[PDB]
């Protein structure tokens, strides 16, 4: 448990923020059998940069932009973090929800349907923000898991997931989140419902990119899915028939076709080592209209 | 005719405001002498100044005031709101004469910054913080629909619409 | 070299008590250094040493909330350099908001003709002029700019100003700089852009014809990964016939990190069968500043 420290680069002249901004990490006041610093931009993750000093440089658009960077020390016993930002006078911002439709996997692969109702950009002192969940039909409603997270810039966040069942989803029923708090005014009404419309089957494209001559280690999985009515949809990477973690690859999110409908990519890494197994490689869309399994999959492998 | 003044002005009020009746009228016959009217009924107030503290959406509607014997007095209609943004005007039957006042009240007395005023459809004003209308001595033109469209905790709200009429001059003539 | 550091803010942005101040002297020949702290042209602590400074400016929440300026001086044999330091002044003051774009590499290496906008908004009207000025740090000639002003519904102005900039002066590392100077605004609004720094590689592009669908015969689709560039700042487009097609036609999405380091963007573009059974060989074009020495990789895409 060391001393950990940020610094920041301070204006020059008249209160004018440098073009680059350096921030200084400093750990001071450990015994060395273990160094290890991420400097996580709000929540994510960014590439590498007694007493250890870590440098960060930023653009005056990204430091300008309100993002907090985490700097956070692997110390074996903990992973203890600080926090930095441009600090602002006062006037934070109020509180948010949003609602989430449920998944297509999680809709019609695992029938169990979970809405999820976000409030974020709350204050650590006197909030209680209680949420109601409703139906416009007035059924009653299954238990719901409430938790509350603390984040890095002090906000508190408050996630409410309830379980749909999938034969009042598939019907059109609309759940409804209330929120309420002391102070606000008014209560923050939130509502989901189906995605009503045409209905198109997705077109799923597998592929693998060629071997650039620089690295034989890895090679890059690509799947297009295009031409899909609604643009809720799950991708998803099978090895041999077992699922692949969701951090192994990335989806891109809906976006509109010209013609007709939406089109997402999915791009994953892969070691050498699958490689030679000559395993096939699946790419799987979970979609409404992908019949007649609510699924449409291709695979590809070596030549 | 005793004319019912609120003290402050700008009627539509927020929840547990405060605001403060009186007719004042030609006489001071203020002991036991005035009677105030809500909706169709009697009230328990003696005085000449019936306050009205903590609002609430019960105590909105028409008032009226009955000093001494007279014939009565103009109901006064009193609304109460809770919206994140209200647009409260001085008067609404206001003359061509006395000026017109709008003011964008947020919830509370919470900081609004870039509010914009609306003239239906085209921006009237738009101001860095809070700013007021003092339009003196309004004419014909200075009609119609208006609301207020601000920013406060850093999230954008809108008011609601406000129809003003100013109305023409009353006779003119003169031949 | 004398560079300042303050402390950082916590959390979400709230001065931590007991401010510290460090002033950073290294790169020079051990001798007679001295280093000063002045508070506003004032005597505020003296020091002397043979390494940075060994004393820090420790303040309370009372100084380090209004006006008040911290010079950090070294008067080393004789030469003095001097450094300013003061509470950061508001990015946004009475929210008028300023964003200081960047040149894409596309006109910053095909067209030769690179651009930076400064656009000011938020702004109100008034009986006057926005002074706004084109400045670099180092100190060298400027190619003037064309000020336009706008009248959006909302009430409030809008300022734009583009400035055409040297590709050369561009890919050395200058700064650029937009003033803005409105009276309504309390000082000023004080904005700089400068090339990234950090590794550079050299994208990998990737492009490919989608196989034929039984569903429509007429349209096919085009697909092309660009992966592995450092800086993220790319420009992608489609070359039919060696002639550069709409950018409508083709949609690129926004880059995305990788595993590792680098990142990577996928461009979609739609052919008509007319096109595609004509042969016609397609060209997907990355402009990185990395891809020496013509600054565009590109990859084809044909039938069979
Ligand atoms: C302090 O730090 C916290 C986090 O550490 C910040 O909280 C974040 O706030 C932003 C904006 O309020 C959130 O962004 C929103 O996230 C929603 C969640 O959906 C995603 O996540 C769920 C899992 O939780 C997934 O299942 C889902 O598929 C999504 O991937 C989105 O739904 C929101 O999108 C909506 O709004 C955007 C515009 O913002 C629209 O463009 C979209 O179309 C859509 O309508 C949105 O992206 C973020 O999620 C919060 N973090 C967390 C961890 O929840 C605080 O904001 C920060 N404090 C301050 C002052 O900045
Ligand atoms: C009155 O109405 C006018 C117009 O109706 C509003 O003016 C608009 O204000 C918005 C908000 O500031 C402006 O949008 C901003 O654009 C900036 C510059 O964008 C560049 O890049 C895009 C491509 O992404 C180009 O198309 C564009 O031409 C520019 O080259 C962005 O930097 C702003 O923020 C973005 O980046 C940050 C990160 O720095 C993200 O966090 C944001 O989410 C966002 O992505 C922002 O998007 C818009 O340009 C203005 N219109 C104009 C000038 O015509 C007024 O705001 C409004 N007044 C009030 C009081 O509401
Ligand atoms: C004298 O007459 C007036 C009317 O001229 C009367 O005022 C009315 O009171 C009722 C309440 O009895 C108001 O009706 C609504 O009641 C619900 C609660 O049941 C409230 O929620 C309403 O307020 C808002 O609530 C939400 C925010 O929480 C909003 O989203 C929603 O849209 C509502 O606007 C509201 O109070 C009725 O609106 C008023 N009348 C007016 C014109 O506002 C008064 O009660 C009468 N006097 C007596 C003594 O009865
Ligand atoms: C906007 O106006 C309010 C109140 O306006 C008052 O009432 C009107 C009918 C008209 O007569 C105006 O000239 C009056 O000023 C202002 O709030 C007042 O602020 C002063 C100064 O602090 C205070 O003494 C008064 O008590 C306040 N009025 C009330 C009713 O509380 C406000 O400052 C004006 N400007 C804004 C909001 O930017
Ligand atoms: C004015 O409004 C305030 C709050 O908006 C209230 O003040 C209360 O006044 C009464 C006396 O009338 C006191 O007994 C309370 O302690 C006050 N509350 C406070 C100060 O929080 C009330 O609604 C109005 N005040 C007056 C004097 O009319
Ligand atoms: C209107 O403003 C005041 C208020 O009535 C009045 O004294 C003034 O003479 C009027 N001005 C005009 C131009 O009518
Ligand atoms: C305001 O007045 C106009 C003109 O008479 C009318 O069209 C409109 O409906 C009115 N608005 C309200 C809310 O009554």
């Amino acid at each position: 448990p060391p001393t950990v420290k940020i610094l920041q680069s301070s204006c020059d002249g008249g209160g004018h923020f440098p073009p680059t901004i350096q921030l200084l990490c400093l750990v001071s006041g450990y015994t060395p059998g273990t160094i290890q610093i991420t400097w996580l931009e709000d929540g994510q993750v960014m590439d590498v940069d007694a007493s250890t000093q870590s440098e960060l440089t930023l653009s005056q658009k990204h430091w300008l932009s309100d993002r907090t960077y985490t700097c956070q020390v692997t110390y074996q016993g903990h992973t203890f973090e600080d926090s930095t930002k441009k600090c602002a006078d006062s006037n934070p911002r109020g509180v948010s929800a949003y609602l989430s439709r449920p998944s297509p996997f999680d809709l019609f692969i695992r029938k169990s349907p979970t809405i999820t109702c976000l409030v974020v950009d709350l204050a650590p002192s006197k909030g209680t923000v209680q949420l109601t969940w409703s139906r416009a039909s007035g059924k009653p409603v299954n238990h719901s898991t409430r938790k509350e997270e603390k984040q890095r810039n002090g906000t508190l966040t408050v996630t409410s997931t309830l379980p749909v069942g999938t034969r009042d989803w598939i019907e059109g029923e609309t759940y409804q989140c209330r929120v309420t708090h002391p102070h606000l005014p008014r209560a923050l009404m939130r509502s989901t419902t189906k995605t009503s419309g045409p209905r198109a089957a997705p077109e799923v494209y597998a592929f693998a990119t060629p071997e650039w001559p620089g690295s034989r280690d890895k090679r890059t999985l690509a799947c297009l899915i295009q031409n899909f009515m609604p643009e809720d949809i799950s991708v998803q990477w099978l090895h041999n028939e077992v699922q692949l973690p969701d951090a192994r690859h990335s989806t891109t999110q809906p976006r509109k076709t010209k013609g007709s409908g939406f089109f997402v990519f999915s791009r994953l890494e892969v070691t050498r080592a699958e490689w030679e197994q000559k395993d096939e490689f699946i790419c799987r869309a979970v979609h409404e209209a992908a019949s007649p399994s609510q699924t449409v999959q291709r695979a590809v492998s070596v030549n | 005719k005793p004319k019912v003044s609120l003290n402050p002005p700008w009627n539509r009020i927020f929840k547990g405001e405060n605001v403060t009746l009186t007719c004042n009228g030609n006489n001071f016959f203020e002991v036991s002498s005035t009677k105030w009217f809500h909706n169709g009924s009697l009230s328990e107030e003696t005085n000449s100044s019936l306050n009205i503290v903590n609002a609430k959406f019960e105590d909105s509607g028409e008032y009226k005031c009955q000093h001494q014997q007279v014939n009565e007095s103009e109901p006064v209609y009193l609304e109460v709101f809770s919206d994140w943004l209200l647009l409260q005007a001085s008067a609404e039957v206001v003359m061509e004469g006395q000026p017109l006042f709008l003011r964008c009240h947020g919830w509370r007395n919470w900081d609004v910054y870039k509010v914009i005023y609306y003239k239906d459809g085209e921006a009237l004003k738009y101001w860095y913080e809070n700013h007021n209308i003092s339009i003196t001595n309004a004419t014909v033109e200075d009609s119609g629909t208006y609301y207020c469209t601000g920013k406060v905790w850093q999230l954008d709200y809108e008011s609601e619409p406000l129809n003003i009429t100013v109305i023409k001059a009353p006779r003119e003539k003169y031949w």
